[PDB]
């Protein structure tokens, strides 16, 4: 299962 | 930009035996950026229904892909892989060699 | 007995040709099991190994939501990085990310990973402590500050020590007949004259899994590292891998040469010679 949070760089 | 040229290998899934169905592979790897053109050739003509793997990359960030098609090798049919990439002046052709 | 899971993300801008493509693939060891491609006619997470198909529709929709959000996030990140490097709106750029967890033979977390690159150069990575970052340059330092503000390292640590490990273990069990099966190389040695006074000895390994292998040639029991032509390990297309190693030897000193093969699938390491 992938990591759930994506944060803009 | 730092760009990396593809390495190319052409080979079969199973040891080649004339008149037996098999798979022809063209493995391209170590390249960057990821856009690449790959065709499999039979006697110089582009083979139609070629399939490829999903884009992934190695620990060094370089991309790799497998292109493949079912084929029946014969004594005198010649196979090759034709590759184009931003790093190449013109398309590179690597011939299929049984012992490679 | 050691296992890992990784996801690999690639985001590629293409000015003049629509919005940046985002593609995610997932692996357990050398087996890919999922993909998502924002370019697909109908973008959704798709199974790429038989043992993942038993997962229910809520698994697929959770993955798809995650990857859809990432598609949007990476498009902004591409914009941002363009700016951090004072780059023109004309060129194509790539952000890549790879993250995941390694388990030792007892199934415990050995270590975690989360690394990103920009145009193929290391950009930012999570340190092995899963608490701090290594930024490659002043551009990456900006990302590092944004990431500290959103408590990213903390969220990754919780994932890498928890969910990552738990799901990797689940997949290893659901796919045990393949993922936990090492297939040994089938091996042989070929001989072809290159001339009157020299011949190539080629040592082949076929049909093995996982991809990790060592093939070496020895002359009188010492490694011929500089004299060996070594090919990249390559996929057969049926989950297995292939490799060869070659030496050009003087005729007839062939029997002084031995090929050595090491692989998890083998009951014992092999020594082979050319057998006329």
């Amino acid at each position: 299962l992938p990591f759930d949070k994506s944060t803009i760089m | 930009m730092i760009q990396r040229t593809p390495k190319i290998q052409v080979y079969s899934r199973h040891p080649a035996e004339n008149g037996k169905s098999n798979f022809l592979n063209c493995y391209v790897s170590g390249f960057h950026p990821s856009d690449i053109e790959v065709d499999l050739l039979k006697n110089g003509e582009r083979i139609e229904k070629v399939e490829h793997s999903d884009l992934s990359f190695s620990k060094d960030w370089s991309f790799y892909l497998l292109y493949y098609t079912e084929f029946t090798p014969t004594e005198k049919d010649e196979y090759a892989c034709r590759v184009n990439h931003v790093t190449l002046s013109q398309p590179k052709i690597v011939k299929w060699d049984r012992d490679m | 007995g050691s296992h890992s899971m990784r996801y690999f993300y690639t985001a590629m801008s293409r000015p003049g040709r629509g919005e940046p493509r985002f593609i995610a693939v997932g692996y357990v060891d050398d087996t890919q099991f999922v993909r998502f491609d924002s370019d697909a006619a109908s973008p959704r997470t798709e199974p790429r190994a038989p043992w993942i198909e038993q997962e229910g529709p809520e698994y697929w929709d959770r993955n798809t939501q995650i990857f859809k959000t990432n598609t949007q996030t990476y498009r902004e990140s591409l914009r941002n990085l363009r700016g951090y490097y004072n780059q023109s709106e004309a060129g194509s750029h790539i952000i890549q990310r790879m993250y995941g967890c390694d388990l030792g033979p007892d199934g415990r977390l050995l270590r975690g990973h989360d690394q990103s690159a920009y145009d193929g150069k290391d950009y930012i990575a999570l340190n092995e402590d899963l608490s701090s970052w290594t930024a490659a340059d002043t551009a990456a330092q900006i990302t590092q500050r944004k990431w500290e503000a959103a408590r990213v390292a903390e969220q990754l640590r919780a994932y890498l020590e928890g969910l990552c490990v738990e799901w990797l273990r689940r997949y290893l069990e659901n796919g045990k007949e393949t993922l936990q099966r090492a297939d040994p190389p089938k091996t042989h040695v070929t001989h072809h004259p290159v001339s009157d006074h020299e011949a190539t000895l080629r040592c082949w390994a076929l049909g093995f899994y996982p991809a990790e292998i060592t093939l070496t040639w020895q002359r009188d029991g010492e490694d011929q590292t500089q004299d060996t032509e070594l090919v990249e390990t390559r996929p057969a297309g049926d989950r297995t891998f292939q490799k060869w190693a070659a030496v050009v030897v003087p005729s007839g000193e062939e029997q002084r040469y031995t090929c050595h093969v090491q692989h998890e699938g083998l009951p014992k390491p092999l020594t082979l010679r050319w057998e006329p």
